[PDB]
């Protein structure tokens, strides 16, 4: 699982019941070069995902956008209103209605 | 303002207008207050809330004061539908500090300062963002429940 | 060239928040995004550095800047292709049927190259995995292709 | 249509004609949503409603337009007859992956697209096909409940 | 012929889901079914192929093809003889009483020549086999000829 990761040669190594097999100071190099070409199929393939990954925050503010503005407005009220007679006496009466 | 919102002020000013002609005078309201225990009403809190209005309190200039002070005002169910979407995993209450950082990035509403006095009645649940639903119901219906 | 797209224009007052016409080297990334191009973010930090321009220190921007960055960006989505993003995650997982187990694909792309928050992948994730926990990167695919 | 809907338009109607002469003018339309909460209701809406009649709003005016309106309309009763008979041990709500295949393959009208569509307002449970009976409800009367 | 039975085309309006008019080539075996015609699904297979028509790449259809398809199949009809059913499955169990047990039936009809899908087989036992295991295949095969 490990091995997952890195812009490492896939090929330089190899596993088995007990260990894994590695190659050097030539499969070595190997590796070496294929590290670069991860990093552009990878910085390539991660690009993308970035971007993308943005794109969806994007999708998500902008539904947000009135969700707020309804929170934000609907405390604000309150703030103003708890203090008011006339509010306060709504309350103390809300009640005994039906 | 939805209908039954309307229906509940229509309520509200027929039990403090208890001389039923459609205009709320300071008899009303001091007469109300006492009924509700308050036998010290000054007159001055009676003229203080008639200074708001430009003329006689009927049900639409009722209406109209309470509208230009609640101009955010939001039912439980669509701050309940709200904070669902918070925690859209359904019944845990969202964290403290997630509500902190959520309000002040994305609106200027949500900046700090406010964020304490959220927290300065709304207590800590509440004003954590951890619990939910009592802070729905205290901005729909204000004091400690 | 306009083909002069002026809503490249209209798209930068609407990601300037403070209504100068300017907007901070860090926006830029995300903005060649929203305008249709997807530069890797080691790719909009080299061409930065590239023009020893610092994106660690305070930043504004000029619309006459931002235009030639997202030109020099946009030849770069030649390297935009499906096939090799679905063969990705098919070798990425055994049997004939394209399926991630949930948390490979979660754990893989937050802690793999690019680090991808695990907000931003979950909001990656919200629909097209089930309560299986199998997520069909064919669909998947598709719908990130979609935006 | 069965009597006892006819008898809930006859209902709406008499609601909405505030004059009771038997026609539903602007004037009527306006007032009984002067009377719901709609103080800023335009008359371009009005407009809008009576655009879609070709003569006065009478009790049968009325009722031929709402027919050619609901023509595929069912009462929530045999809603969960047909909901029964797709969950015949009773009781549970049935999957959502089973709605959505047996919508498919049997008619083109349970096509996907318009599955996608029922989820999307028919939240998940109904979109799913695990609850029932909270679909009937929105059908037979729209909106949140 | 005509006799023009006219309620071939209105079937075809039935199944076909675009509205064009044109019913693709996967579907005319199950369409053949429908219209009062039982040709084996290698037989519907070999026609096809036959005339160099591959079920294999898209398919779209006309009428005009459609409609002699039906009456090539419509002579084959005279292969379906309720003798050799009834006796088919009065060799396959043993004693003088026309019962299979369950599974004998059920994993004969998925997997013995033209596979049928279990979801098939159990739609095609689903009343006519009680709790017992036993299928009374004299009142099964006389209500499988009843459709």
């Amino acid at each position: 699982k490990l091995l997952g990761g890195g812009d490492v040669d896939h090929t330089q190594y190899a596993f088995g019941h007990t260990k894994v097999f590695f190659k050097a100071g030539l499969l070595g190099l190997l590796e070496e070069m294929r590290d670069d070409k991860l990093a552009e199929i990878i910085t390539a393939t991660q690009a993308r995902c970035r971007g993308f990954l943005m794109r969806v925050e994007y999708r998500a503010m902008v539904e947000r956008r009135e969700s707020i503005f309804c929170i934000q407005y609907n405390v604000r009220s309150f703030m103003n209103v708890k203090h008011w007679p006339w509010m306060k006496l709504f309350f103390k009466i809300k009640p005994l209605l039906k | 303002f939805d209908e039954t919102e309307i229906e509940d002020f229509k309520e509200a000013f027929t039990v403090i207008d208890q001389n039923a002609d459609g205009i709320i005078d300071k008899d009303d309201l001091r007469e109300t207050f006492a009924a509700m225990g308050r036998l010290n009403v000054k007159n001055e809190e009676l003229d203080a809330m008639i200074k708001e209005a430009s003329g006689p309190i009927n049900f639409t200039v009722f209406l109209t004061m309470f509208g230009e002070k609640l101009k955010g005002a939001d039912p439980e169910d669509v701050i309940m539908g709200a904070f669902k979407v918070l925690d859209p995993d359904g019944k845990g209450s969202i964290k403290k500090s997630f509500l902190e950082e959520l309000l002040t990035t994305g609106g200027g509403r949500f900046t700090p300062e406010e964020i304490k006095n959220m927290w300065a009645a709304f207590p800590p649940d509440v004003a954590g963002n951890v619990d939910y639903k009592n802070i729905c119901y205290v901005i729909t219906h204000g004091e400690d429940a | 060239s306009k083909a002069a797209a002026d809503d490249f224009k209209e798209a930068f007052l609407l990601f300037d928040r403070t209504g100068d016409a300017k907007i901070t080297a860090s926006q830029v990334g995300d903005i060649a995004r929203a305008l249709g191009q997807n530069p890797t973010n080691a790719e909009i930090n080299k061409i930065l550095g590239n023009p020893s321009k610092e994106e660690m220190n305070a930043a504004a921007i000029t619309f006459e800047e931002f235009l030639p960055m997202l030109q020099a960006a946009a030849n770069n989505k030649d390297q935009g292709t499906f096939e090799d993003f679905v063969e990705g995650l098919r070798v990425f997982d055994k049997e004939g049927n394209g399926t991630v187990m949930g948390a490979e694909l979660r754990h893989v792309l937050a802690t793999l190259g690019e680090k991808m928050t695990e907000e931003e992948v979950e909001e990656l994730m919200k629909g097209q995995e089930d309560s299986n926990g199998c997520i069909n990167y064919e669909a998947f695919v598709k719908h990130i292709m979609s935006v």
